[PDB]
């Protein structure tokens, strides 16, 4: 199981094995979709000196564009470059900004291409990718370390894998104005990081940022208005 | 049988190549760097070559520096923190040749980072022995320092110690908020911390940026030393 | 050649004539300068014939290849910037001055590109041999506003007046209608002895059936 | 470092090839039926969104393509089959035939079987599509093999799902009869987790027509 | 194994390789060639299934230019790739002096390739050898046997392949010098029979001369006493 | 063609006409292109040299911006605001003035462009630059002007320039000075693209005027 | 470790892979060939997958390489295709250089040396197939080459590969003939093919079966075996 | 002046069910040497398509075999006969690949386009592959304008396979006997669905 | 400067050349042997143009040719001949065009008795009768004049003599000294004829 080749099961155990080092990092993050919006949230910790304010998971790929990695911290620095190549070399050559969806369907084949190539490492990195399409509506694009992309409505990367989809569904559910449904938004998304790691958390130690129709561009939320949704939530 | 190589992962999903070149750094010569309240003092104890008396007095100098006013130092082996450092060296060259501007530190951190990682991704490549501390000071930014582990990740400090006794350096120096402390002041705790964790004179090596270097590199003055000690 | 484009309320019109002449003389005298880069894109060329129509084919499947990775309606600063980095990569060599029109989220987009590769957004355009005259009718008549058909007569105009006023420029006229739903193209738009048995005489002659 | 990982067994088998085979035998079920105007393939956590996940692809405006195995594999494959498609359609100025294009894929599978430091792909594939001479549909294995067929099942329990086509199809057959007997033998395998796409141009049929059907 | 050493010493001292590519020609088929004052006799074995097998298409004795011929014993399609090899040097000589090649140059370039076979990356030994016959820029006649190791050298008379020690032996025993055409034919058959089964149709011969190296029709090679 | 830029107090002013050629073949030709937010630039020479280096550097500024950002959490008329309110990410207008220079400089041998770039940020406040032909850069604290037609403004503006000028009369200088190149080269013509840009925000005016004497 | 070393003799001077290829060709279906006064016979067996295949246009064992020249497969079908692929590339370059139709000769011994180049160059694995190549040219006549992975190659005036060889090639030595007709070789080759089967009746739903006569081919239709079955 | 070399012309022109493709007998030298009178310059690639190449003879002989090699390769891959307006499209790109270093040829393609209704198919092209799509006839060479003169004046729109003969005939002897370095003697080809005839005119040799 | 001749038929094919070695204002020699490259197998390559580009492109061509015949074991067709020789001599026009003209003959069982003129832009066909240099202009309507189809080797000979004593009379090259090849009856001949 050290090459990336097929076992006598069938199964490739390393991309196995690169899934359960993201897994291993002991991180959060969860993505949600809204009616003219997308929110991230993430729990902004390492995979007394140390400076706090610098650590983060998620990042700016364009100003449209925004995602948030999971996983090896180089694999995940490295990834991030290659995404902001990529979006690069899409807006050289056509002249447009790409989107979420085709962003992540070129990451996961240059993901691919070191999947089936026993030369190359696998990237113990997972991600989420959120942006705004040219229709005025939201985007949430989930990839892992086996090179396959999905959209989500809601989506969460960490530890708590299908267990976090029940609280998801209970409150996309319980849910089913641009600033009531960016509030709302930000709302399930901050209650369902605090529901999913069930204690109570500090403004100070989680990242929250938003795109939407009425700020297109990507941006996080100061620590005050994390602090002002916590205190109104509880 | 999963650690014979950088590009494969165990079941416990981690690369064990890794690991042992954090154990390989970690058991060798220390270095640390702190941010005092008008600059950046940084500290290098040789001590592995105490038994070597032939050396050439204050000559394995472990501080390089990257444009004169950002330092870097080491903790591993010689040769490739050297190849680092020339790297280093040549980026901010290029970013100077395209852009007519010093490199800021956090772009080239991440891209000496990107460096470090390449090479733990292909089969046919050692990865690099060395964790690097690159650090500068400003009068309007005061200090930051990186320290990027073997792994490639790249984490911002107050404060950092690599090598070996790293746990009694950080342990002692997390004692006092160096952030209200002038940097001539630091120099007696730091040589206490040694004393703590004869041959003190000649198997360390220091360098400072403050007012009193304009905030530049500078290797501090045996005349200042001295009376530190 | 008259090659001819404008901007509608919702929609681009092109229009050209259909004369290719190899020097003085006629070699084709109903041919197809409109070309399809795509369902919402549409472009007319001048300049080397080859260039051109090789271009335009390279375009189109370029357009298709996009269309179909990204799954997305095609743009029309999509078809300039590949045609623009094409076109300077040869340094005018490829000699390709091309009007293209389209419909996309951002509205009707009609572009000048000309053969160095410098591409123009613009209202209406004209070239070719005779794209002098259809200018002169089109600065004339064109107006802020107008409706498909007042543009569909105004573009028939103009390649009317450069099949007239200009040698290089004749035929019939075609017209294509670019909207965003879809396109609609008009290839006739307007359109303004037997010899004895044996008497040529023979060396040879030999049948085989196949 | 270029040394071919698929090698050849004492028992004269290259194991890496039935490894993959394995592989497509655990993926989900994939089929395809040809009828005298038709050709048809289809295939079988609440958050995923179903219009993202599509299996079923298009080519070329009459030409399709759905797999069974892994996904990365078959978007790489299908951007492939995109740019020979479109290659030949630049160089001969006409939409390419399907036997063409199957002939091309399965070089290129047959290509990562014996190149060093490679493994083959984990995946097989169905090709539909019409043209001058009818209506095609080709099965391609991750051996490289490109074989063509009436009617086939691919991934899970295929025998099973081959054997109830076998006896249920037949060659003078309609496109409702044909998506009627495809629907059948994927609920027998197994409306929401049911996708179909038939060929006129290559369409996919929405999940009201999949309902009504 | 683009750029790998196949070909590596034992701790003994040898290489391996060239011993198995030596065993390849042990398993090869046999060969013999004999010399006289200004030609030479090539015999080597056939083995053709009857009424099946095209009896011609086989070809052990080739021809290489308008002066050289070779016979070789080991395995056939890597003795195809290194006999167009040498036709083709052959070709490249005339080319680039304007003489025909002589015998001892081709073998030595022969040797030469087949040693950087077995020392170049990313490439299996030649397992064959082969006993070259030709000309020499003095119009003298000679034949050089040269082995799967590189190694080259010239020969009154060898004998190559299957059972070669009890042909060298035969050979030893029965040469003489300066031999008519009729014995130096005999002798061949003679001598490559002591091996192979008495039959006319297990065995190809031929004869070198300066004009051109005719072949021994099968009725000549009936009626050997 | 004409192409100006002046600095004022708490601000940068570029100004450009639209004529675009004996025959004039385009007469609404915007000019100015924006580079960033808080940097534009206006071309002169080529139109192809000018919109492919433009639009390279568009690229370059793309990727600057997006390294150059930071972790963590800190702290007929139009007009925009900056997204970056204090400047944390921008880049700097010496920066893409001299990545500039060196792609003029580096393929000067066909390159037969020159460029006004004028932008601003916190180190050095409001910025003109000019890259000559050749692809030399120099820094003009006053002023700079470029195109054929400014060669009959060059007294003009150097007798009517002031230090410390207001924004209204150094817009009437600005448009004055273009509507007089304007008057006295062929060249140069249509209507009027101004640009100004402030600590905060950029305003874009587009003015039709002829002159009378 | 990773390298498997396939390029590489064995102690007793052989290529693993080469025999592992040629007992893996063993396996696979039959293959028949033979040449008569007037064409040259070639015939195969098909591996019954499902009747649910589109046999009507279905040949996964002979193939047209050129006009003159045709070949029949018995190995892996991927590993031939490329193969055959590179035969028609060297049979239009031939034409293209020389003007003239190339020998039959020239093509077998032109992808036997690329077998024997991945035998004894790289890295790669041998192409584990073997080819019954028959042909018509005006230097030779008709002719019929049998290869193998290892690039060694024969001529052969008939003769058989694939799994029960041993069998085919007894009843070619029995039955076959210097001066025979087309239909008599057709009616050898079903004779030959069934008792490769243990059949006496073969059947006609799965046999292919195809000749070359001066140049023309032709493919025998499913239902044109049906007459040489009954007689 | 590099068609003036050896001069050459054809041409190509359709009717009902029957199309037809004509050319000039000549290999020149040095504009005005005639060392062949044989050189033909149509040749057949499948049943249903031929081509006429007129220009350099070195690059109509380079231009012929390649087409031959790629259609070879199209039909044996794909096992069937290559359809005209793929060929025509394979001869565009071909020409054009060769942009900046091109062969001196014009080529027509002359034949039948199956659908079974047999319409005819004519195009033609410069040396840079531009494409001709002509309805009625097509003409390239050093006597383009002689041709074209004739074509346009004797026409006649669905004419039988004698009629056709005798116009496409007339109209090319009649162009060769104003060119000096074009003629000496003429192929006629006509193409129908069932048979094919091949003709050579008596032609002026001077 | 360089006179090539050459004359086809049912029962011969016969060729002809000056064996004149030029350089600048002076002839190097009389006997000059860097025109005639026969190759084996009843084929001839005659070359004219510059004596460097001769030498090389006769001897690619006729050392090419001959490791055919040996890798396959066969003689090759003289239309093979003809048309690979083309090809070459095409491959080089562009890049560095040897300027040598030529005229390949020979015997086949299958084709007879072939010629085959060719210049130096590599533009070839089949003829009955052919030539080359300036002196082809004045040895050309001779052929014409008196070629007829079944013509014998005496008759052929006759006519090339009458050629040669035109390209002596009014040829300001008075070419005197030719030499020749006859392909007949299965073999090949050489003779040398002096004005």
């Amino acid at each position: 199981r050290h090459l990336t080749i097929f076992s006598p099961d069938g199964n490739l155990y390393q991309i196995e094995y690169a899934i359960k080092a993201v897994k291993n990092t002991n991180i959060t993050s969860v993505g949600v979709k809204g009616e003219n919006c997308a929110v991230i949230i993430s729990q902004k910790k390492m995979a007394k000196l140390l400076d706090y304010n610098n650590i983060t998971n998620i990042y700016n790929i364009t100003d449209e564009i925004g995602c948030s990695m999971v996983g090896m911290p180089g694999d995940c620095l490295s990834m991030v470059y290659k995404a902001r190549s990529e979006a690069s070399e899409f807006l050289y050559s056509n002249g447009y900004n790409v989107n979420a969806e085709t962003l992540c369907r070129n990451i996961c084949d240059k993901i691919q291409v070191y999947t089936q190539h026993a030369y190359m490492r696998l990237h113990a990195c997972s991600g989420m990718i959120i942006g705004i399409d040219e229709n005025n509506k939201p985007e949430l694009f989930k990839f892992d370390p086996s090179g396959f992309c999905a959209g989500y409505r809601a989506c969460v990367i960490g530890n708590k894998e299908q267990e976090s989809i029940s609280v998801l569904e209970r409150l996309l559910e319980k849910r089913k104005t641009i600033d009531e449904d960016i509030r709302n938004t930000t709302i399930l998304a901050i209650e369902a990081l605090q529901t999913i790691l069930a204690f109570d958390l500090k403004a100070s130690e989680i990242e929250v940022a938003i795109v939407s129709t009425k700020n297109r561009n990507f941006t996080q939320i100061s620590e005050k208005e994390i602090d002002n949704y916590l205190t109104y939530i509880a | 049988g999963y650690d014979l190589s950088v590009s494969t992962f165990s079941p416990d999903g981690r690369l064990y190549q890794v690991e042992y070149i954090y154990k390989s750094i970690n058991n060798n010569n220390t270095a640390l760097c702190l941010e005092c309240k008008d600059g950046i003092i940084c500290c290098c104890i040789n001590s592995n070559m105490d038994k070597n008396k032939m050396i050439k007095k204050n000559s394995y100098n472990r501080i390089y520096h990257v444009n004169n006013n950002i330092i870097i130092t080491y903790s591993g082996f010689d040769g490739d923190a050297r190849n680092i450092i020339d790297r280093a060296r040549s980026e901010a060259n290029t970013y100077y040749y395209n852009f007519h501007t010093n490199i800021p530190l956090h772009i080239l951190v991440n891209r000496i980072s990107l460096y470090i990682h390449a090479y733990t991704l292909y089969w046919h490549m050692r990865p690099f022995a060395a964790s690097i501390i690159i650090s500068s000071f400003n009068e309007k930014d005061k200090g930051d320092i990186y320290c990027i582990e073997p792994n490639g990740a790249c984490y911002k400090y107050s404060g950092i110690v690599i090598g070996k006794n790293k746990e009694m350096f950080k342990t002692e120096i997390e004692k006092k908020d160096y952030k209200d402390i002038n940097v001539r002041d630091a120099i007696e705790d730091i040589y206490k911390f040694i004393l703590t964790s004869n041959n003190l004179q000649n198997l360390v090596n220091f360098s400072w940026i403050c007012k009193e270097s304009s905030y530049e590199f500078q290797n501090i003055h045996e005349e200042i030393l001295t009376p530190a000690l | 050649t008259t090659i001819c484009g404008l901007v509608c309320q919702n929609a681009v019109i092109l229009g050209a004539d259909t004369r290719a002449t190899e020097g003085p003389i006629v070699a084709d005298k109903n041919c197809s300068k409109l070309h399809y880069i795509s369902k919402n894109i549409w472009c007319a060329g001048a300049g080397v014939a080859g260039d051109l129509e090789h271009t335009t084919l390279w375009l189109q499947h370029n357009v298709e290849l996009h269309r179909l990775n990204t799954n997305t309606q095609p743009r029309v600063s999509m078809c300039v910037s590949r045609l623009t980095q094409e076109l300077f990569k040869y340094q005018g060599y490829k000699v390709c001055a091309i009007v293209l029109g389209g419909v996309d989220v951002n509205g009707p987009q009609l572009y000048g590109i000309h053969p160095h590769g410098s591409s123009c957004l613009l209202p209406f355009t004209a070239l070719g041999s005779g794209s002098l005259n259809a200018m002169a009718v089109l600065e004339a008549k064109y107006r802020d506003n107008m409706t498909i058909e007042e543009g569909k007569n105004l573009v028939c105009e103009a390649i009317c007046a450069g099949i007239f006023n200009d040698l290089g420029s004749g035929g019939n006229v075609d017209i294509c209608v670019i909207t965003k739903d879809s396109y609609q193209h008009i290839r006739p738009y307007k359109e303004p002895t037997i010899y004895p048995k044996g008497t040529t005489p023979i060396l040879s002659e030999k049948i085989e059936y196949i | 470092y270029s040394f071919s990982l698929t090698t050849f067994s004492p028992t004269g088998k290259l194991v890496q090839i039935e490894y993959a085979l394995n592989r497509v035998s655990s993926s989900s079920p994939a089929l395809g039926i040809r009828a005298k105007n038709g050709v048809i393939i289809a295939t079988e956590n609440e958050l995923i969104e179903e219009n993202s996940i599509f299996k079923i692809q298009q080519i070329s405006e009459h030409i399709g393509i759905v797999y069974a195995g892994m996904p990365g594999d078959f978007r790489v494959l299908l951007k492939r089959a995109r740019k020979e498609a479109i290659r030949y359609s630049l160089q001969y100025g006409s939409e390419i035939l399907v036997k063409e294009l199957v002939k091309i894929i399965a070089s290129i599978v047959q290509e990562f079987t014996q190149t060093g430091g490679v493994r083959p792909f984990g995946l097989s594939l169905l090709i539909c599509g019409v043209d001058v001479y009818g209506y095609h549909l080709y099965q391609i294995d991750p051996s490289g093999c490109y074989f063509n067929w009436m009617a086939t099942c691919v991934g899970k329990d295929y025998q099973n799902n081959m054997s109830f086509l076998e006896k249920r199809y037949n060659k003078d057959i309609e496109i409702e009869d044909a998506i009627h007997t495809a629907i059948l033998t994927l609920k027998e395998s197994y409306e929401k987790n049911i996708e179909i796409g038939v060929a006129k141009p290559f369409k996919i049929l929405t999940q009201n027509e999949i309902k009504d059907y | 194994s683009y750029d790998r050493a196949i070909t590596v010493f034992s701790p003994d001292g040898h290489l391996l390789q060239v011993e198995h590519a030596l065993e390849a020609v042990k398993k090869g088929g046999c060969a013999v060639a004999i010399k006289s004052s200004n030609f030479a006799v090539l015999a080597v074995e056939k083995k053709n299934i009857p009424k099946l097998q095209n009896p011609k298409t086989t070809e052990k004795l080739i021809k290489l230019d308008e002066h050289n011929c070779l016979a070789f014993a080991g395995l056939n399609a890597d003795a195809r790739v290194l006999v167009n090899k040498t036709r083709l040097e052959c070709q490249r000589y005339y080319l680039n002096m304007d003489e025909p090649a002589p015998v001892d140059y081709i073998a030595k370039y022969v040797a030469k390739v087949q040693q950087k076979f077995t020392h170049r990356g990313g490439v299996r030994p030649f397992g064959i050898a082969t006993l070259i016959a030709g000309f020499k820029n003095n119009k003298e006649i000679c034949i050089y046997q040269t082995e799967p190791s590189g190694i080259y050298a010239a020969w009154k008379a060898q004998a190559i392949g299957k059972n070669a020690k009890i042909v060298q032996e035969f050979l030893e025993k029965n040469y003489q010098e300066n031999m008519e055409q009729k014995d130096c034919i005999f002798l061949a058959l003679k001598a490559i029979f002591e091996v192979v089964e008495l039959s006319s149709k297990n065995v190809e011969v031929a004869l070198l001369t300066e004009k051109d190296l005719t072949f021994i029709e099968e009725q000549e090679i009936n009626s050997m006493v | 063609t004409t192409i100006i830029g002046i600095i004022y107090d708490n601000g940068v002013m570029l100004a450009c006409d639209s004529r675009t050629s004996t025959f004039i073949s385009n007469k609404c030709s915007r000019k100015i292109n924006r580079i960033n937010e808080n940097l534009y630039v206006c071309r002169s020479g080529a139109s192809a040299h000018s919109q492919k280096i433009i639009e390279i550097i568009k690229h370059y500024c793309v990727s600057m911006k997006n390294e150059n950002r930071k972790k963590g959490r800190f702290h007929t008329k139009n007009k925009y605001f900056y997204e970056d309110k204090f400047n944390d990410y921008n880049p700097l207008v010496e920066n893409v003035a001299h990545i500039t220079k060196k792609i003029i400089y580096t393929n000067n041998n066909f390159l037969s462009c020159a460029l006004i770039f004028g932008g601003y940020d916190k180190i050095k406040k409001q910025q003109l630059y000019a890259v000559n032909l050749n692809g030399s850069i120099i820094e003009k604290h006053d002023f700079a002007v470029s195109g054929s037609g400014s060669i009959y403004i060059q007294s003009y503006l150097q007798d009517k320039y002031k230090k410390f000028m207001t924004k209204k009369e150094c817009f009437n200088l600005i448009l004055n000075c273009v509507k007089y190149a304007m008057h006295n080269d062929n060249s140069s013509g249509g209507l009027i693209r101004i640009v100004n840009i402030t600590k905060s925000f950029v305003e874009e005016f587009t003015v039709v005027n002829t002159q009378m004497n | 470790r990773y390298d498997s070393r396939t390029t590489t003799f064995s102690p007793e001077g052989r290529l693993y892979q080469v025999e592992y290829a040629l007992e893996a060709i063993n396996n696979a279906s039959i293959t028949i060939g033979l040449i008569t006064k007037d064409g040259v016979i070639l015939g195969a067996d098909k591996v019954f997958i499902s009747k649910l295949i589109d046999k009507a246009n279905n040949y996964e064992k002979i193939y047209k390489i050129d006009k003159h020249i045709f070949c029949g497969v018995a190995g892996l079908n991927a590993d031939a295709n490329i193969l055959i692929n590179q035969s028609r590339l060297y049979a239009q370059r031939y034409l293209y250089n020389y003007n003239e139709v190339q020998p039959v000769s020239q093509l077998v011994v032109q992808i036997c040396d690329i077998k024997q180049s991945y035998t004894q160059y790289g890295g790669l694995r041998p192409y584990g197939v073997s080819f019954l190549i028959g042909g018509y040219d005006t230097k030779d006549g008709y002719q019929l080459y049998h290869t193998d992975p290892s690039g060694n190659y024969s001529g052969w005036f008939a003769t058989a590969i694939g799994t029960n060889n041993l069998t085919a090639s007894s009843v070619l030595k029995q039955e076959w003939k210097n001066d025979m007709t087309l239909e008599e070789g057709l009616l050898l080759a079903l004779k030959t093919l069934a008792k490769s089967t243990d059949t006496e009746i073969p059947k006609s739903e799965k046999i292919e079966l195809a000749y070359l006569t001066n140049v023309y081919q032709k493919y025998l239709t499913e239902k044109e075996i049906e007459e040489l079955i009954k007689l | 002046s590099i068609y003036n070399y050896n001069g050459g012309c054809v041409l190509g022109m359709s009717g009902s069910n029957c199309v037809a493709i004509a050319c000039d007998l000549r290999l020149g030298a040095n504009t005005f040497t005639t060392v062949s009178t044989k050189f033909s310059k149509i040749f057949k690639m499948n049943n249903n398509v031929y081509v006429g190449l007129s220009g350099l003879a070195t690059d109509i002989q380079t231009l012929y075999e390649i087409l031959r090699y790629r259609v070879n390769l199209y039909e044996v891959r794909q096992d069937a006969e290559m359809d005209v307006e793929c060929f025509a499209n394979m001869l565009s790109s071909i020409l054009y690949s060769n942009r900046f270093s091109p062969y001196f040829v014009n080529p027509i393609v002359v034949g039948f386009k199956l659908k079974v209704n047999y319409e005819p198919y004519l195009t033609a092209y410069d040396l840079i592959g531009a494409k001709c799509e002509t309805r009625d006839f097509v003409v390239n060479g050093v006597t383009s304008e002689q041709l074209f003169g004739m074509c346009e004046s004797l026409y006649v729109k669905d004419q039988d396979e004698n009629g056709l003969f005798e116009t496409i005939s007339q109209c090319l002897l009649s162009a060769l006997d104003r060119d000096c370095i074009s003629g000496w003697g003429a192929e006629v080809l006509v193409l129908t669905p069932e048979k094919i005839i091949k003709k050579k005119l008596k032609a002026r040799m001077d | 400067m360089d006179t090539l001749i050459g004359l086809r038929g049912n029962n011969f094919v016969v060729l002809a050349a000056d064996t004149y070695s030029i350089n600048s204002i002076i002839k190097l020699k009389n006997d000059d042997n860097t025109k005639f490259y026969d190759i084996h197998g009843n084929k001839c390559l005659l070359l004219g143009g510059s004596i460097g580009d001769r030498l090389q492109f006769g001897e690619f061509i006729r050392k090419n040719v001959h490791l055919y015949q040996y890798q396959n074991n066969t003689d090759m067709f003289v239309k093979s001949f003809a048309f690979f020789t083309r090809k070459n001599l095409a491959y080089y026009l562009r890049r560095n065009p040897f300027e040598v003209n030529c005229l390949i003959a020979g015997y086949d069982k299958k084709d007879g008795y072939q010629l085959y003129w060719c210049d130096y832009l590599s533009n070839m066909d089949s003829v009955n009768k052919g030539a080359h240099g300036y002196g082809a202009y004045l040895v050309s309507a001779i052929l014409d004049k008196y070629y007829h189809e079944n013509l014998t080797v005496d008759e052929a000979l006759d006519i090339f003599k009458l050629c040669f004593e035109e390209l002596k009379k009014r040829f300001l090259l008075t070419q005197i000294n030719y030499e020749l090849r006859i392909m007949y009856d299965n073999k090949v001949e050489t003779q040398y004829v002096t004005v």
